[PDB]
């Protein structure tokens, strides 16, 4: 019983991909018709019709309209698809916050066993980031105690349309830090490199990146949903990943990325996939964990996997001295196994695999990433160039100083937990 | 008679396969009907069952869980109709504090069910509890049930089969230390008898002796249920001696607190070699000359007391075992069910008590101190009322476990 | 013999369900004709039904209402022929005063039908008056009819099955406080035996224990009709014990002022053998029925008197040992200054049963004063600013003043105080 | 057995919509020959031909003529149709009012179980207002012991069709407050807003609005026009909702309203529908409900509703604190159910629905609306604009003073009830 939210072009496209995947793996026609498991995300109507618990919000209608004229136009309840951080946090998103709250309340009241939220967004779109901050704060104040998962997109430190990204990132990160639960960074640079090296796609179209990311989101969420030999809930994810209220930004991982042709060139050893997950080049974040340490991990599997083999694999891989945890986390793992195997969209780039893994291993090199981001932020703020746009939209340099100090404090906390 | 209180996903499964084993042993149709060949059966059934007007037998079990998934799957199994829908209970919508808070919240209906089940029997002896100690669900809910049961029925035995987390491999719960320590403290405070368990050595033996390289939870907990059923056999199957649970417990427990056990089954042949095999550390399912406290074995099928005496003597001279210097074993016998094939000529099951178990507590206490020195993952615990103000409960439990370890070490010496 | 008085649409529907359940129990065709095999029926069908000049059999029923709606609906129902048309009245064309006025205005025909049905009955035993204390029709008309029957038939019992307004929620009728207050005043002053029902508890039990998400009116009617049918069956069911409702009730009434009861019965409407009751035993059923969970109603309050009726095979030794067990645990409590009872009845010979033990309980609990406290608070709340009085100003009975309502309030106060002091020696 | 009367063009068109909807409910052709409930509002003469107890009125014979030639030309009795507030009452109305009463009595004496009359009129139309005043006054004088209910169109706070609306409204109210037993104000602007928000229409037209209004009227009359497990009649309406004789102006509401496209994509949770009825935006009058306490409320469900579900839904609404009542009335719901569901008119605005509810309640924000009207009247009296259009009609400034102080006293009484 969870609600999916999205913001920005990235949010909308990830929503599209993930909902398409869910429809696929529940045997649902593109129009919500089925020729319980789905009960959480798919409520049912009087007739044999379901409705995704989806709410997509963006300033520019373009993407929403294109979805409304897409193949899965009929799937969504038509009212669901409601249509510079300062711009998208103070003067515009504020004027639709009430409407989105009304729709959210209407949807949630239908529920009975609400657990949390799956809010998708990106740090790129300043409008999307600001609106995400405002909406997140309003939900936090509104609903007392419910999980607030986020699958955000972490821009690369070099590879990005870096024009105003640092300011958007600092503001959204600050607002999130104040009242968040755990945000899962992902970088398009990492996805590009992974698909090129492993999946062997030359020009990875943004929809293909969305497809892979959606498959990751499936591997996590459907595992949260499908019954299995070892299941898990959302509050479990929140509590087992947050050593401290501020350090809740684990990375992502996913082993099986083999295309069809080479899918026959391996026996799919559980240990091999676990190692690949721990293989530094297979992570979906630009960082070197060798510099840092793994605070805690959560391991989700699906398909033909055996707990004892998992235990043997993890023992073998961690016994490798290269992995360097901290001296106060003797127990920093959690496993998850689901009977259902992964599903592949027809014509999709990915190849069918009997097994699958998705790991959220909190690390500390993200501290170095934050450090470089803050340094670049300070450098760009020195000149104050292209800032009056922020100034006139309901913010002041005091806000910049406040966010700078808060992120410095967070980095200091990261260093503390580094010793 | 007896009741079963299985909690969390671990407990739910444990119960599923335990009742599967029982129905196999007593010739019980999956729907609850009784087979024609078993109509004239002599095996007692009240021990784990109470028949019904429709001639079907209803397990004396209650299903508890914070989530529906597992039990919902169970009710889609071929054995679903067997269970009693009234007893089953599912929360409408993973931390020990949260579990105990819910336990405080849903006291009423839980004990309504428990009282209804209890009043339907005459010779109730004690309680059986099957739960995991790591997950917040099993840990907290078991703590609440144990506390209120000891505070409600002060004249009934409480038997628990806890499942402890893997250690050499990273424990399957990051917040495992807190839940484990608190659950152990509750067990010391109230629990009567315990049968500790761990997935590590359990799967180790499952792979090294059962000759199966793909053991799912199904096979693991199937072996666990086998241990349970073989433990209860003689009680189920009346004989001459040891015709009651109290007889079992008295034969082992030396003192109030020092009541932890370890188990093992050989044929997962001769009465001599079997009990020999029951002694090795490999066969003990669980993972400074530490020694034993009490040793008990139960044998199935044909047995010659002359064989038993001679074999026990011969092993006694071989001094393969160790006893407490300051204090002065047992070999019980029973019969096999008339249904299951006797693929084994003669079997052997052991449930002894050993001071070495202190090592597990030492490991867990070290881990808890490790965490507390840096206050890791306490943010959510403060959310609950119980840990809203302070964490004195944690300190008290840690000191209690330390006192228990000191008592064990003292018992290791005269 | 015995007659039924059915008032308001709620009373009409409850009575329709009651006759449905009864005719099913005795194997009577919906039209009103006995089934072939039932020719040997030992149970006394004369208690309610009676042979017609055409060899049919008809209920000793009486339907009253100011709205032809539900009555016509029933008359188009498959069981319309069950009733006698001459035993049915409709108005020519919600407030207690209006109902009182109509009762005054139609006394003639009402008593004509009543005594026409009574005179034939050789040995009458009382009156049962199922209705609701919320509808303006039922409230006023039942008040007037109870009063007049008391005036005319001083040697006859009267039984009522009130339907109190829900306390869980804002009352379903705005001016319900006044209606309930007046009707309860009249009932206390005149009624002989009462059966208090709150739709709140009925809904609660229907949801929780029937596992139905929309049981509501039909299913709650099933339940209440089952309660009434069980009582009247154990009455009529021939036996060497408990062959008079007067005797049964007198066991539960220390004095007339206290003649309110508290109900309970194992819910078995849904077939649902797997989900309804897997196993039964007199011990566990008696234990259950003591709990407030299974009751049909919403200071160390204790019991005043309890009676239970049991069906199917029973071992009296088991019964008294069960009672001893119950006493040992002290689950419940009786009045301190005071000094129970249980009876065994058969079942409908033809009606199949999906169990072997079941029971119905009737209790008189001092905790019942909570409802009257709530109603008194509500009425005082309304009187504080004196709203919704204009309708009564239109009424002669209230055209001059409202002393009637005030005196009703004080009578309720005396009743509540007496209930409170009942526990105290 | 109740009759209906319609005044002004608004009343005429509303009656048209109501009668067409009714004949759809009972499957009556325009002639009046179908291919008990039916007589509840229809009359069958010696032959099978049926006719409704309908009578309209209008000075200008255009609407009456067109309806005579309208599609339902062959339904009404030819005589059943009958062809500046002071003009609407004194100089013109007095002339023909006697004929109207003659026809009214000729209709009534034919019926047997009469209970009241349905008054369909406006508050701005001078002719309609004055004629309604005179008619209801005479009816009360001659038919005192019978119900009388207004279903008017309270002037929207911002949009006024004419300019002398305050004159007509104050005159009719001052004349009718004592006599009008219970009135259901319904502001058109609310129809505009709700239709734009829910029906998804671009240009509202009086035909669609009147179709909706007739839909609500059918909803209220359904509890009579068919059986129900919890039935109700006119006396109940005019008793439960009258805390005091003066305060009998409850609002209207009709929650389930969705286009056929939006008909699916949801379940119509009766709890959600009730909350929608109570949503301030969904309310049917531009008067902030959150300011005023819902002194009295009434709900008349129809279709496949259930006592258990309504109990749960109303309890869920109760647990929300945003709705508050007067601290001296803890029980103020008049529940209502009926098996028959609403019938969608072919090619209409609404779509098929199985469960339908029609809320109705009294608040205090109507006091704010009255104060707004009084302020507009203060402005109108300041200039004494165009009062010569009334001076010669037999009225006087003393009439203005008495009516104005009457409105002030009504506001003061509402204030008292608030505390
Ligand atoms: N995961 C993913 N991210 C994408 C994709 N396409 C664009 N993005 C990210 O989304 C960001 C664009 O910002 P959105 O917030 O997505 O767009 P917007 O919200 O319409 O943008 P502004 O109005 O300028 O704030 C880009 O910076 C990319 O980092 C895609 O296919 N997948
Ligand atoms: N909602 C709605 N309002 C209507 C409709 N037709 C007329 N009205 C309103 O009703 C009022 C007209 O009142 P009538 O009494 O019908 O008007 P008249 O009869 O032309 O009145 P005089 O000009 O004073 O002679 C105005 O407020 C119109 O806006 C309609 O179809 N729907
Ligand atoms: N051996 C074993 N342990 C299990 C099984 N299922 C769950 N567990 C254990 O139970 C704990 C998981 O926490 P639980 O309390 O069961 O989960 P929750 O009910 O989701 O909070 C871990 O210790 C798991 O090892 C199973 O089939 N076998
Ligand atoms: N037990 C029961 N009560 C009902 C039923 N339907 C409505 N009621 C309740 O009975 C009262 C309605 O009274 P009614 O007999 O309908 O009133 P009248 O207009 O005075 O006849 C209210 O308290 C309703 O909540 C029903 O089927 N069964
Ligand atoms: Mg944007
Ligand atoms: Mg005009």
């Amino acid at each position: 019983e969870c609600i999916s939210i999205h913001v920005g072009q990235a949010g909308v496209q990830i929503g599209n991909a993930c909902w398409e995947l869910y429809c696929l793996e529940h045997g649902i026609q593109p129009d919500g018709q089925m020729p319980d498991s789905f009960n959480t995300f798919f409520s049912e109507t009087g007739a044999g019709k379901h409705v995704p618990r989806a709410v997509f919000v963006d300033l520019e209608p373009t993407v929403i309209d294109e979805v409304r004229t897409g193949t899965y136009r009929q799937l969504f309840h038509p009212e669901q698809l409601i249509t510079n951080y300062a711009r998208g946090h103070y003067t515009i998103g504020k004027e639709i916050i009430d409407l989105v709250l009304d729709r959210i309340r209407k949807l949630a009241d239908q529920c009975t066993g609400l657990q949390g939220f799956l809010v998708f967004h990106s740090f790129g779109g300043g409008t999307g980031s600001g609106f995400t901050s405002l909406l997140m704060e309003r939900l936090s104040v509104d609903y007392g105690k419910k999980s607030k998962l986020e699958f955000s997109i972490y821009p690369a430190p070099q590879v990005s349309t870096a024009v105003v990204e640092p300011y958007n990132s600092i503001l959204t990160t600050h607002t999130t830090l104040e009242h968040s639960d755990c945000a899962f960074m992902v970088d398009n640079e990492a996805i590009y490199d992974i698909c090129r090296r492993n999946l062997d796609i030359e020009r990875p179209t943004y929809t293909n990146l969305n497809r892979l990311i959606s498959q990751i989101v499936s591997s996590i969420t459907a595992s949260l949903r499908f019954d299995g030999a070892l299941n898990v809930d959302l509050t479990d994810f929140q509590t087992n990943l947050v050593p401290y209220p501020r350090i809740h930004f684990p990375l992502a991982t996913y082993a099986p990325v083999i295309s069809a042709e080479k899918a026959y060139h391996e026996q799919l050893s559980v240990a091999e996939i676990t190692n690949a997950c721990f293989e530094p080049a297979n992570q979906m974040v630009k960082c070197d964990p060798r510099h840092g340490k793994y605070m805690a991990c959560c391991l989700l599997y699906r398909g033909d996997v055996v707990p004892k083999d998992v235990n043997a694999a993890i023992a073998t891989i961690k016994t490798k001295r290269s992995i360097q945890f901290v001296d106060w986390c003797p127990t920093g793992f959690k496993v998850g196994i689901n009977y259902q195997p992964p599903t592949v969209v027809p014509g999709g780039d990915l190849a069918k695999v009997q097994r699958a893994v998705c790991m959220l291993s909190n690390t500390t090199a993200i501290a170095e990433a934050w450090a470089r981001l803050d340094h670049k932020f300070d450098l760009m703020y020195a000149k104050r160039a292209f800032v009056h746009w922020y100034v006139g939209e309901g913010m002041e340099e005091g806000e910049f100083s406040e966010a700078r100090e808060d992120m410095a404090a967070l980095e200091k906390d990261y260093e503390e937990v580094g010793v | 008679e007896i009741i079963t209180l299985q909690l969390g996903q671990c407990g739910n499964q444990i119960g599923f396969e335990f009742w599967k084993q029982l129905c196999a042993e007593h010739g019980i149709s999956p729907e609850g009907i009784v087979e024609e060949f078993a109509t004239e059966g002599t095996d007692r059934k009240d021990v784990f069952f109470y028949q019904a007007d429709d001639e079907h037998y209803i397990p004396r079990a209650v299903l508890l869980d914070l989530e529906p998934r597992v039990i919902h799957s169970i009710l889609n199994s071929p054995y679903a109709k067997l269970y009693n829908p009234e007893n089953i209970y599912l929360s409408e919508h993973n931390n020990w504090a949260s579990g105990f808070s819910q336990g405080e919240k849903i006291h009423e209906d839980i004990f309504d069910i428990i009282d209804r089940e209890a009043d339907g029997s005459d010779s109730l002896e004690g309680f059986v509890l099957c739960h995991s100690i790591a997950g917040g669900t099993g840990s907290g809910l078991g703590s609440y049930l144990l506390e209120r049961l000891n505070d409600r029925y002060p004249k009934k035995l409480v038997q628990t089969y806890s499942v402890f987390p893997n250690q050499d491999e990273m424990s399957d719960v990051v917040v495992q230390p807190y839940n484990s320590l608190l659950t152990l403290k509750r067990l010391t405070q109230n629990a009567d008898c315990v049968v500790v368990l761990d997935n590590t050595a359990l799967n180790r033996i499952a792979t090294d002796r059962l000759h199966i390289q793909n053991p799912s939870f199904s096979q693991i907990n199937q072996l666990v249920s086998t241990i349970m059923s073989a433990s209860t056999t003689t009680l189920r199957y009346p004989g001459y001696m040891n015709n009651d649970l109290i007889g079992l417990i008295a034969s082992l427990i030396p003192t109030p607190r020092l009541h932890f056990l370890m188990t093992g089954y050989t044929p997962l042949t001769t009465v001599l070699d079997v009990m020999r095999r029951l002694l090795q550390p490999k066969n003990v399912m669980v993972s400074t000359n530490h020694c034993y406290i009490a040793i008990l074995n139960i044998i199935q099928g044909e047995v010659d007391p002359t064989q038993v005496h001679k074999s026990l003597q011969r092993i006694r001279e071989r001094k393969l075992a160790n006893f407490i210097p300051w204090g002065p074993i047992q070999v019980a016998l029973s019969r096999k069910s008339p249904y299951l094939p006797s693929a084994h000529r003669v079997s052997g099951l052991m449930m002894a008590n050993h001071t070495s178990i202190s090592s597990l507590f030492e490991r867990t206490c070290r881990q808890y101190d490790k965490l507390r020195k840096r206050e890791a993952f306490l943010e959510q615990f403060r959310k609950e009322d119980m840990f809203k103000d302070n964490f004195d409960e944690m300190d008290t439990s840690r000191e209690i476990v330390q006192q228990l370890i000191d008592e064990y070490h003292a018992a290791t010496r005269p």
